[PDB]
């Protein structure tokens, strides 16, 4: 428990309601390597999330990218929930369009 | 056991050469060594070698490693009675103290004397009841017996006159036990001296 | 342009029974290999990842790695006993080289314990980090006993790495030069006032990584530009986000100058507002 | 500067407490404890990297070690057992281009149900045969330890106050006086061979000495015969003119 994860949510293309897009959640600058990361449709966990390989930066801290393919509506709220030994309650960041 | 040795045991005459064998499956292999363990004592390291070696020497002892086939061998030259011992082959799996060592079961070597002037005889000794068989080449073998006790043969070295001899002892609590009859259960040379 | 090979290792021991070692390699910004705990071979990630090496050369190499991973693991568990360290442990290595024009090259091999530097390879030997703990000096002593490992690490860095990175450069030639144009647009975020506005200039989908974005008043560089982190896309392009805290409306009207490499000069400049 | 173990041999009752001492006056950091059942390879029971590190090899032994000074690494059995009977070997190692291992003289441990039948030796010396003196011009002397248990003994010859090695033979192993019995007694023989002169000259003194490893002042001896304790039993003879 040395460094606390920095979470940022974004998307590949300028979102236009009802078009096929990619949702990107990027977790960086954390330590140790044990981490657990979820992408949320409304409040429930998305099941077809795939991630990149765990890597680290020059200062020795870790970072990975989680992403899933989706289609936005005005209806839905989208989020990224991250769990780590440096925070006592899971942090949830909202997707701001 | 990932370390195997051969032969199990062997017997040589003094002044002769001999060769012993060690085979291993250890991986990673880093280094291998030969240990001489005299009877009742502690092992004494003779040679240690790596693949960066192919050959080592330490007096009359020379070891040679073949890392490809996973085999070492130990050559003793112009053997001596003091060579009789158990030789143990040990292999290490790291080139630091951070590694396991694997121990072979060891080969038993027995070196007998080259008696050139045999003079076989069985004498009686007194205390205030003991028979002594002595001076016989290593072709002879002494064997046990019920209320008579007979000891194995044993080499003796008078270092001053460069003279070596073999000897066995028999004694008995019994009444009529006599030297002419003592060593009858052993195959003694048919020219032995039975005095009085 | 310069393309260092970087081989990363991530080793994690929770107790003395549960442990994993995962690796990966980057040529420049592109990731070219990966190697997880459960697989006993090294996964290639580009058709040209084997560089110029033969299929038998590439094999004796994978073999060296295979023997290292397993041996590294036992040795750590065993240092733990000798140095009196308590689990969990976290070790990272970062080793590689960088081939320079006119046949030369430099290289490196640094390791880190619980996220701080502890040692590295220099010339012929292991060396401690400036300010590493006391115990580190014992580890170094024990590591330097192993003459064969030292010469292997040396052969690999001074000799094998440079030869491999040379091949990769002419075999992954056309991918290392590929250029991808970005698409940009402007929007308005949450208020930092009242009564002031937040200006956001998105720039998505460019490649390679090196880029340049600022907020402009014509030819005048309006510092107070807050450029975000250059973020990754799954398709190996990048995404930037440059902000400006401003009083409405001074501007409107303002500009965002995007200076990427393709765009061979005719870059994109956008004006407030068009959304 | 060497490496040492005490005691050479040890006989002890079951259930009691054994401590094998090992000592090292070289500089070495690493040490090991081996256990060598007869005819078998050296098995590793404990090792230590240095002061305060004490690890085990193998998942079995009930022995414990401690390392608080570099020079001492003593082995301990909390309650003895027949199963503990073995030879125990202690060793260290160094670097300054390859590792090298140095072994100690070891300890012979025998554990019994009760040492009610431990017995010291009875030594006798036997005088050279006349026929032997005339026929060969040499003279053989026979020493004879008999009736002792266990087979934990060291024999030696002393000529005119001083210990000798040349011309000596001793049984490598002692022979069972009543074989096919578990609690049987032992015997042991030794020779000494000298010149025709050396024996006949009557100012020459020949002494045979046997070191027995028996009981300590802490084992509870209750019996009409004398406590069978560690000791030296000896017998001697004088040069004989005619
Ligand atoms: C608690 C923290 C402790 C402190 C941290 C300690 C720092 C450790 C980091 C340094 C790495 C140590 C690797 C140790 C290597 C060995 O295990 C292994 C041992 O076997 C060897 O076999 C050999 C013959 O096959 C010889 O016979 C030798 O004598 C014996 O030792 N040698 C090796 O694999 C040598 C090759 C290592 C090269 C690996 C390079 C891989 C690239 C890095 C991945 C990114």
């Amino acid at each position: 428990i040395q460094r606390t994860p920095k979470i940022q949510v974004y998307s590949r293309h300028p979102a236009e309601n009802g078009k096929s897009n990619f949702l990107n959640c990027y977790v960086s600058g954390f330590h140790p390597s044990d981490i657990e990361v979820d992408l949320l449709k409304n409040g429930e966990r998305i099941e077809k999330v795939e991630h990149s390989d765990l890597s680290f930066s020059k200062d020795w801290s870790f970072y990975l990218l989680y992403y899933t393919e989706f289609t936005p509506t005005e209806k839905d709220e989208y989020a990224c929930r991250v769990n780590h030994v440096t925070l006592s309650q899971p942090k949830i960041v909202k997707w701001d369009r | 056991n990932q370390v195997e040795q051969s032969p199990q045991s062997l017997i040589i005459l003094e002044g002769k050469n001999c060769t012993l064998q060690c085979n291993y499956t250890v991986s990673p292999f880093s280094n291998l060594r030969w240990y001489k363990q005299d009877t009742g004592r502690g092992p004494v390291s003779l040679t240690i070698m790596t693949f960066s070696e192919n050959t080592k020497s330490n007096g009359r002892y020379t070891a040679t490693l073949d890392a490809d086939t996973k085999q070492s061998s130990l050559h003793i030259t112009a053997s001596q009675l003091s060579d009789s011992a158990s030789y143990i082959c040990v292999v290490s799996d790291r080139g630091s103290t951070l590694g396991r060592l694997y121990f072979g079961r060891g080969t038993q070597l027995t070196v007998w004397p080259d008696i050139q002037n045999p003079d076989p005889a069985v004498y009686q000794l007194r205390d205030s009841s003991v028979c002594l068989f002595t001076d016989f080449d290593s072709q002879t073998n002494v064997s046990q017996s019920s209320d008579v006790y007979i000891t194995d043969k044993c080499v003796l070295d008078m270092r001053s006159m460069d003279f070596k001899s073999n000897s066995a002892v028999a004694w008995s609590n019994k009444s009529d036990f006599a030297c002419a009859n003592a060593f009858n259960n052993s195959i003694i040379p048919e020219d032995t001296f039975f005095p009085s | 342009r310069l393309f260092p090979l970087r081989c990363l290792q991530i080793s994690s021991f929770a107790n003395s029974s549960w442990t994993r070692t995962d690796g990966l390699a980057w040529l420049g910004e592109l990731q070219t290999h990966s190697w997880s705990n459960d697989s006993d071979t090294v996964r290639s990630l580009k058709p040209w990842s084997q560089g110029t090496f033969s299929d038998q050369q590439w094999e004796t190499l994978q073999h060296i790695f295979r023997v290292y991973r397993s041996s590294f693991t036992r040795d750590v568990k065993e240092f733990a006993k000798m140095l009196r360290l308590s689990y969990p442990l976290e070790l990272q290595v970062s080793a590689g080289c960088e081939v320079h024009p006119g046949n030369a090259s430099n290289n490196f091999f640094h390791v880190a314990f619980q996220g701080k530097d502890i040692l590295s390879f220099q010339g012929t030997s292991w060396e401690p980090t400036q300010e590493a703990p006391l115990w580190v000096n014992l580890a170094i002593q024990v590591l330097n006993q192993d003459k064969w490992t030292r010469e292997t690490v040396q052969w690999l860095l001074n000799g094998t790495c440079p030869q491999f990175v040379s091949g990769l450069l002419e075999s992954g030639k056309s991918e290392l030069k590929k250029q991808v144009k970005p698409k940009a647009w402007l929007s308005r975020g949450p208020s930092p006032g009242p009564g002031r506005l937040l200006l956001v200039c998105h720039v998505s989908g460019f490649y390679p990584k090196p880029v340049w974005v600022k907020w402009m008043r014509g030819e005048q560089e309006q510092q107070g530009t807050q450029p975000g982190d250059i973020l990754p896309n799954a398709d190996e392009t990048w995404y930037l986000r440059a902000t400006l805290d401003v009083v409405a409306g001074e501007a409107a009207g303002l500009s965002c100058r995007v200076k990427h490499s393709s765009l061979e000069g005719q870059d994109i400049v956008l004006y407030w507002h068009h959304h | 500067a060497d490496i040492y173990q005490t005691p050479r041999y040890l006989v002890i009752g079951t259930g009691k407490k054994i401590t094998l001492e090992c000592s090292q006056t070289m500089g070495h950091d690493k040490m090991y404890w081996y256990q060598q059942d007869p005819g078998m390879e050296l098995h590793l029971i404990h090792y230590s990297y240095g002061v305060n590190s004490t690890e085990k090899g193998d998942l079995s032994s009930e022995s414990t070690v401690s390392r608080i000074r570099t020079e001492h690494f003593p082995l301990t059995l909390e309650s003895a057992r027949p199963s503990h009977t073995s030879q125990y070997l202690c060793a260290s190692s160094e670097f300054g281009t390859q590792e090298t291992q140095y072994f100690g003289p070891g300890t012979r441990l025998l554990v019994l149900e009760d040492l009610k039948n431990v017995f010291p030796p009875e030594v006798a010396v036997f005088e050279p045969s006349e026929a032997e003196i005339s026929h060969t011009q040499k003279a053989t002397l026979v020493c004879l330890a008999t009736g002792f248990y266990p087979d934990h003994v060291e024999l030696s010859w002393w000529v005119n106050g001083k210990e000798v090695h040349s011309g000596v033979c001793t049984d490598p192993q002692p022979l069972k006086e009543q074989p096919a019995l578990n609690d049987s007694r032992y015997a042991l023989s030794s020779r000494l061979r000298v010149s025709a002169t050396f024996w006949q000259n009557p100012r020459n003194h020949f002494r045979c000495q046997v070191q027995f490893y028996g009981l300590s002042e802490n084992d509870e001896w209750t019996q009409d015969r004398a406590k069978p304790v560690t000791q030296i039993v000896s017998a001697e003879a004088w040069g004989r003119a005619d």
